[PDB]
């Protein structure tokens, strides 16, 4: 079958250098005049840089002069001034071109540090230019007499050459010259030169830039590309449509700065063209030649250079080297406590507007418009009629929900419409959290999913309810907030008397009816019969019941709880982690639907109990300890006993500092833990006896404790005394704030406390864009990464303890291997006995059973660690998402990861955050400890000048390796003892490079993330390794050879790249000619830098060099990644859309 | 900045050689400034802007 | 409406195939070649499809057979039609 | 704010308020990542193509969001066309390969 | 020392290599060098602290 | 005692940080130019970035930016290379001026004389003015006038 030809669904792209004709291919003709349009009947003159003959007619299906009008001419050239009559659209469409007098260099290949010409040529810049701007002379092709063929002379050496040899021996100067240099260029005779002059001298200098060059120069010719190219032949001129000169209120016009430059270009063309024929001297010539390089460079770059400026405007005109979507809608946001968490309430007008298209539709679709122009004047009208069909149109038809700080992929979330009357979209409570969102005016923006596809995307994947598990940890983002918590805080909970206390009851129902009547108080100590269930039998739910010792609030509260859930979780005095921890549960034994629902019920319930437990905050409920003043007369007292001390001179000044600082920051500490523990327990009260004490009913405390909102911190600052204060300089004031909020504040403490508030304003905005941009040069190096294989099959893995870190257990082991697979199957203390077999998702069940035995590590399979090449297997990468279950086939890993990883950015402060900028760098540290190179006993050889050297000494193998030390650093390392290699040979940090070459792999695989996750968790922030596990395996993507027998020596190259060619020349090929290499760590922005596609390194990269470095190659972009599929705006190679391109990459590169 | 004579330090950062550094700058209300400035030789210099 | 998809998930396992063969389901549907295999609640033919899958009625391979089948159900149409065409001898 | 079918920019056919009626909401480099992160590619797809930037896939998609069916025939979004012409008019040959 | 480092001499050598400095890629002239430098710091139009 | 360009770079990569302003006076003499640093801050960034995170591959990095140090004279800006190139020609005095507008008349008299004595160059004239009374031409298009 033949191929084709008109327009399909292509494949990849490719970028080259373009040769004249091939230029004059696009070209539907030259324009040759600098003019624009008539000045008065504004139609374009016929050859110019607008013209209808070369580029289009000015109104569509309508020829310039007018002869045919009709829409039935169409492929009829005019025969007054040709023009094809056809869409406007093509004005848009067609290029042109311009036919150079005389040659130009191509600004782009001239001048972009590659200098491309140059470094093809072997020769220099400013011999080039100097050249070009015709400052002197260059030999070329200079045959066998006195001179050298790159050799470039002067005025009198090229008259005395020349006098001497007539002939076989040739020098041009300009842009002609340059051009004659690369015609005459044989790249195959270079390289049969560059071969051998490789193999004969040996020197480093010498054949490390002789092997370089050649390779470019291979390179080069492989490419297609030809040196001419480089020099400007024909110049193509841009579609008149993209470069407008269209008309304006008041009679003005506005136009692109691309007209004026190429006016210029085209001006001093033809100048040129007319000297030429009018035979002007040389001095005139060369200078309007050198004026038309300078056009034409200002034309393609006007960045280099002097930047010409345009027309009356002083600002530099914009040269050629130099997203809003349509449905949709925003506004402000409010709560609407009573939705569902699959449902958002939109206002009635916005969703008119929005899915006009499918109102006018529906609405001559039932038949109750006469068609698409009534239905219009119908919704136009706002017939109440319209409304009903809204309703139907809205039903199931999802709509999409976004928030302004869009960080994790939750930042984006689909609900079902309600239709609201009022402007403002009401959003569901419990994902308030995902979103950020708070209520002080914060405003969304909705989306709507036209497509099918896109209904059932929204719906199955970005639908509230299919997510309600943060993708960075399993924890459950879906956890009640602040009032709802305080509700089921105020509920669940006991005093020591109150009605009914110590009664029976038969079960919940007549609990909460004895509650309602008033008779009972939400909170007394009762013993009720209770039937609580438990699915323990084997896919059953088995029932028991009994007499459980709880409150009325509690027994209440149970009513809401769903089958199989022991009352024990209900029956604690339920804060916002035992809140949590509830729903957790609830999902990873109950399923999706119940822990949704459920979610429901507990917001409600805890809306409505919130509400009626009336709780509220008054000045009194703040209440300061009453030896607070007390406290601070003591340290008073210190500080001037010190004082004394001072003056006496026992003590020094800074001593003196220290001293009173000290005394003043443990003052705040007794006052502290004053003022807590009287605003805890002070609750003194009776049951039936004298008195009994219990944690107090207190408001501000009940919020603090339930986890509502406030903290001891916080509460802190309003009762007791408030911190020691720091200046600008960040020395720390000695006389703290002794007034706290409560009490009035003088001029000066609060004077004092504005420059905490602003540089806490200050660094918080700050610390926005760097996480911002942390994120950003996280999904860089990750992105095109995505589940792509299944299995792998690998036994390899990491080894998962606990960190036991200083004291007990700072992160235990099973959060480490929970939702992780077994890399083999592990033990119980006694063996043949296989608990977990081999690669197997260890979930809650599994983890527990571990947790029963003793079992103290357990081996996990790692993304790092994983076989698969150009990605993922779903086997390794674990089970963690939106749903409990492995990881789905296609979903893109990488951008998650970095997400997940980037989102609590804003919540971190060597350390910090910048602290993890510096792990994911790579970044050697400032005074950094050296590790041993190798085992072995060492020494301390030679003396002092720079360095003390350090002689080692292997036992078996040789001691080539010395390694020169700073003798200035204090070393470690015993001089009569022998040291492992990567061994402490001194102290300080250590650079994660040697942790890698030295260690291993998986030693520094570990170094990155636990330093990371010190970082995180000492911060208080869950991030799962998995993520950062995924990052670290980009970081040591890259590796360099070193052995030989396929590819060159040094190359720098991808370990998929390199373990496919080897584990290929394992077999086959040559028997085993397999090259060895070694892994090498890159730095996150480092490793971004390598991408396959020029598209998406246009992107981020430097666009200039980099289109020039890729046009020069050749190289063809086979897109295959997710940023150049973005670009070109097709379907993602991942996710839904993953099918298609696997299909279509199977079918390409096949039958 | 009030037109005059200013006398800063640059202490630290500058070539990291805890040598600090020492800079006047003349900041005339309108024309060219008057820069003087060290270096870690110890060496005066003047730059007009 | 369909809260979660969880169940049509499972029958599934994929949960983009979930959305991919849903979306084919759902267009056979809506531009009407075809009609419901459960009862419409006046759901709309996304959802009609999910429950479709959730019933295990509709999937990859059920509806490719029954494509693979309507070829030859219009093929034994055309029988004599196409036959007819022997004039490109 | 709402906005179903509005004006449109000249020089690059993107959606763009003239009548005070506003133009469609900005759909920017993150949030293509959280479409990204979800499995949704139709979703981003139609987002940055026939919703915006493609001037034969916005009215092709509404005749169909009108006749009843909801689909998609893409094309190519007029941003990377006009990236093609402006790449294409320096000595820069940009291709198309295969078929 | 900063003498030592000075590369000039005399008055004239001053004022050519200042107003080198102030307008390079051209050549100096001593009414130009002169003119300048008068111009800069010196002048009651060019310059004022008020 | 000399070579300048070294001392910027071996400084600036002991450093490991330069100001943007530390580049700009410890250039040597030689390059001034504002749009000339714009590669250079990219070259310098690549190999131990200031631009007040790279490649630590540098090598080449050094040689072409040494390379761009003996490319930095000619400041390109045409209206330099002309005013200088033209700077070069020598004033005219009063008699060169006659001398040069004589030799102007024995070149053009000479190839007038050689016109004039090709026959067919007479006799196409005469077929022309045969053309010109004919009505197939005018005057104005085979004759500016005689002398007169
Ligand atoms: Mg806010
Ligand atoms: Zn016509
Ligand atoms: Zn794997």
């Amino acid at each position: 079958l033949k191929a084709q030809t008109k327009t399909e669904e292509f494949d990849a792209i490719k970028i080259a250098l373009a040769s004249p004709d091939m230029i004059r291919s696009w070209s539907f003709g030259e324009v040759k005049k600098p003019e624009t349009i008539n000045y008065r009947t504004f139609k374009p003159e016929r050859d110019g840089l607008f013209c209808a003959r070369i580029f289009g007619p000015v109104k569509d299906y309508e020829c310039l002069c007018g002869k045919y009008k009709r829409l039935k001419h169409r492929g009829v050239i005019c025969e007054k001034c040709g023009v094809e009559v056809t869409q406007t659209k093509v004005r848009r469409e067609r290029m042109g071109h311009i036919e150079l007098a005389s040659p130009t260099a191509h600004i782009w290949f001239l001048k972009s540090l590659p200098s491309r010409i140059g470094l093809l040529l072997d020769m220099p810049l400013r011999d080039i230019e100097r050249v070009l701007y015709f400052e002197s002379y260059v030999v070329i092709e200079g045959g066998m007499t006195n001179l050298e063929r790159q050799q470039i002379l002067t005025e009198e050496q090229y008259l005395d050459a020349l006098e001497e040899f007539g002939d076989e021996f040739d020098a041009k100067m300009g842009a002609e010259a340059i051009q004659a240099l690369l015609k005459s260029m044989d790249l195959e005779q270079e390289c049969e030169q560059l071969r051998e002059e490789l193999n004969e001298t040996n020197s480093e200098t010498k054949r490390k830039k002789l092997t370089k060059r050649i390779k470019l120069l291979e390179a080069f010719v492989q490419s297609g590309n030809k040196p001419e190219w480089m020099i400007l032949t024909v110049l193509p001129v841009l579609p008149p449509d993209l470069r407008p000169l269209v008309p304006l209120d008041g009679g003005r016009f506005a136009t692109s700065d691309l007209n004026d430059l190429y006016r210029r270009v085209i001006n001093r063309n033809n100048r040129l063209k007319r000297l030429l024929d009018l035979a002007a001297p040389d001095i005139i010539v060369r200078n309007e030649k050198r004026m038309l390089q300078e056009a034409v460079d200002a034309l393609l770059d006007n960045g280099r250079r002097g930047r010409a400026i345009t027309g009356s405007n002083k600002r530099p005109l914009k040269s050629l080297a130099d997203k809003r979507v349509d449905y949709s809608g925003r506004s402000v946001i409010t709560v609407g406590p009573y939705l569902r968490l699959h449902q958002c309430g939109l206002p009635k007008k916005m969703a008119l507007e929005l899915f006009k298209p499918f109102i006018y539709g529906k609405l001559e679709l039932r038949g109750l418009a006469t068609t698409i122009k009534a239905a219009k004047k119908m919704v136009e009208r706002e017939e109440a009629v319209v409304w009903d069909i809204l309703d139907e149109v809205i039903r199931e038809h999802p709509v999409l929900l976004n928030r302004a700080p869009t960080l994790h992929r939750l930042g984006i979330q689909a609900f079902e419409p309600v239709l609201i009357e009022g402007k403002a979209i009401q959003l569901h409570p419990l994902v308030c959290a995902a979103y950020n969102a708070d209520f002080d005016g914060d405003q969304m923006a909705v989306h709507v999913p036209l497509t099918l596809e896109a209904q059932l995307e929204a719906r199955a994947l970005m639908m509230s309810t299919n997510n309600i598990l943060s993708p960075a940890n399993g924890e459950p983002i879906i956890v009640p907030s602040q009032d709802v918590v305080l509700g089921l805080y105020y509920m669940t909970r006991d005093c020591v008397n109150a009605k009914g206390e110590g009664m029976v009851l038969t079960g919940p129902k007549e609990a909460e009816r004895l509650y309602r009547s008033g008779l009972a108080s939400l909170h007394a100590r009762v013993k009720v019969r209770i039937t609580e269930y438990e699915k323990d039998a084997n896919g059953e739910l088995v029932a028991k019941t009994s007499l459980k010792d709880t409150t009325v609030g509690r027994a209440i509260l149970w009513m809401i709880v769903p089958k199989g859930l022991p009352y024990s979780i209900v029956n604690q005095a339920l804060g916002k982690k035992a809140i949590s921890k509830m729903l957790n549960t609830c999902y990873r034994i109950l399923g999706l639907k119940p822990t949704v629902i459920f979610a429901d019920q507990i917001m409600y319930t805890g809306f409505a109990y919130a509400a009626r437990s009336g709780a509220s905050v008054g000045i009194d409920d703040m209440v300061i300890p009453e030896k607070k003043h007390e406290i601070i007369s003591e340290a008073e007292a210190e500080v001037a006993e010190i004082q004394e001390q001072f003056q006496s001179g026992l003590v020094t000044a800074g001593e003196r500092y220290n001293k009173v600082i000290d005394i003043w920051a443990a003052a705040n500490d007794r006052v502290s833990k004053a003022m807590m523990d009287n605003l805890q327990t002070e609750t003194v009260i009776n049951r039936d006896g004298q008195e009994e004490k219990q944690v107090s009913f207190n408001s501000i405390y009940m919020m603090a404790d339930s986890g509502a909102r406030g903290s001891a911190a916080q509460i802190r600052q309003l009762a007791g005394m408030r911190g020691l204060m720091a200046k600008p300089d960040g020395s720390i004031i000695e006389t703290p704030i002794t007034a706290n909020f409560r009490e009035g504040l003088n001029v000066l403490q609060y004077f004092i406390s504005t420059h905490g508030a602003r540089k806490g304003l200050a660094d918080t905005a700050l610390k926005t864009a760097n996480s911002g941009y942390l994120t950003r040069r996280l999904v860089d190096v990750a992105q095109d990464l995505v589940v792509t294989e299944d299995d792998c099959g690998t036994h390899e893995g990491i080894m998962m303890t606990p960190v036991i870190e200083g004291g007990d257990v700072k992160e235990p082991l099973r959060d480490r291997v929970l939702g992780r697979v077994t890399a083999e199957d592990v033990l119980k203390p006694g063996t043949a006995d296989i608990l977990v077999p081999r690669n197997t998702l260890l979930h809650e069940q599994w983890c527990d059973l571990l947790e029963e035995n003793s079992v103290d590590a357990v081996k996990v399979r790692s993304v790092v660690s994983c076989d698969t090449d150009f990605g993922v297997c779903a086997h390794c990468y674990g089970r963690d998402l939106a749903r409990g279950h492995i990881i789905n086939k296609g979903e893109a890993i990488g951008v998650i990861a970095a997400q997940s990883i980037g989102e609590p950015g804003t919540q971190l402060t060597t350390g910090g955050l910048p602290r993890v900028a510096d792990l994911f760098e790579a970044r050697r540290p400032k005074e950094p400890a050296i590790l041993a190179e190798i085992s072995g006993i060492v020494s301390f050889g030679k003396e002092t000048k720079g360095k003390r050297r350090l002689v080692i000494t292997p036992v078996d193998g040789s001691d080539p390796y010395e390694e020169m030390i700073p003798k200035w650093r204090q070393l470690n390392v015993f001089e009569g003892e022998r040291v492992e290699r990567g061994d402490v040979i001194s102290d300080g940090p250590e650079a994660p490079h040697d942790i890698l070459r030295l260690r291993g792999v998986h030693a520094v695989t570990r170094y990155i993330v636990n330093e990371v996750q010190d970082v995180y968790r000492l911060q208080g922030v869950k991030i799962n390794d998995k993520h950062i596990e995924v990052i670290v395996r980009q970081m040591l993507r890259k590796a360099t050879i070193v052995n030989a027998g396929s590819s060159d020596f040094l190359e720098g190259e991808q370990v998929e790249y390199s373990r496919v060619k080897i584990a290929n020349r394992e077999l086959e090929a040559n028997g085993k000619v397999g090259a060895t290499y070694s892994r090498d760590l890159l730095g996150i922005t480092k490793a971004s830098l390598a991408t396959e596609s020029f598209i998406s390194a246009a992107s981020f990269q430097e666009t200039t060099r980099v289109l020039t470095e890729a046009a020069v190659a050749g190289k063809r972009d086979e897109l295959r990644g997710l940023k150049e599929n973005v670009i070109v705006g097709r379907l993602i190679p991942a996710g839904t859309g993953y099918a298609y391109h696997q299909d279509r990459m199977r079918r390409r590169a096949a039958g | 900045r009030s037109p005059g004579v200013f006398f800063d330090s640059d202490k630290g950062k500058t070539h990291s050689s805890g040598k600090v550094l020492y800079n006047a700058r003349i900041i005339p209300y309108r024309g060219s400034w008057l820069d003087f400035e060290f270096d870690p030789k110890d060496n005066l210099f003047v730059r007009i802007d | 409406a369909r809260v979660t998809v969880q169940d049509a998930v499972e029958k599934i396992g994929n949960r983009f195939d979930l959305v991919l063969v849903a979306a084919r389901r759902a267009r056979q549907m809506q531009v009407g070649g075809k009609d419901p295999l459960v009862p419409e609640e006046n759901d709309k033919t996304t959802v009609i499809a999910l429950r479709e899958i959730e019933e295990g009625l509709i999937n990859n391979q059920i509806l490719d057979v029954r494509e693979r089948q309507e070829q030859q159900e219009q093929e034994a149409a055309e029988l004599q039609a196409v036959t007819a065409i022997a004039e490109g001898r | 704010h709402a906005r179903s079918t509005g004006s449109y920019s000249l020089v690059t056919q993107q959606p763009l308020g003239g009548k005070a009626q506003f133009g469609g909401q900005r759909f920017g480099e993150m949030e293509v990542w959280a479409l990204e992160a979800y499995g949704a590619a139709y979703t981003l797809q139609e987002m940055l193509t026939v919703k915006s930037d493609d001037v034969n896939g916005r009215t092709k998609m509404y005749k169909n969001i009108v006749d009843g069916n909801h689909q998609m025939e893409p094309g190519m979004p007029e941003s990377f066309n006009v990236l093609l012409k402006e790449i294409r008019s320096l000595g820069i040959n940009i291709e198309l390969e295969d078929e | 020392e900063t003498l030592r480092v000075d590369p000039t001499n005399d008055r004239l050598s001053a004022l050519v290599e200042i107003y080198r400095m102030m307008r390079p890629g051209e050549p100096p002239t001593r009414e130009a060098a002169e003119s300048l430098f008068e111009n800069l710091f010196f002048s009651e139009d060019r310059y004022d602290l008020s | 005692p000399q070579s300048q360009l070294k001392l910027l770079v071996t400084r600036g990569k002991e450093q490991g940080y330069l100001t943007y302003a530390e580049v700009n006076d410890h250039l040597p003499e030689d390059i001034v130019d504002s749009d000339q640093i714009e590669d250079i801050i990219q070259m310098i960034n690549d190999m131990g970035i200031q631009v007040m995170n790279t490649a630590d591959e540098d090598a080449a990095e050094a040689a072409a930016q040494v390379l761009s140090s003996v490319e930095s004279g000619r400041t390109t800006d045409p209206v330099r290379m002309y005013m200088r190139e033209m700077g070069t020609v020598e004033l005219l005095t009063r008699e060169g001026e006659i001398d040069i507008a004589k030799r102007i008349e024995d070149g053009i008299n000479q190839v007038q004389c050689s016109v004039a004595e090709y026959p067919e160059a007479i006799t196409y004239l005469l077929e022309q003015y045969d053309r010109v009374e004919a009505e197939e031409a005018r005057l104005s298009d085979l004759i500016t006038g005689f002398v007169d």
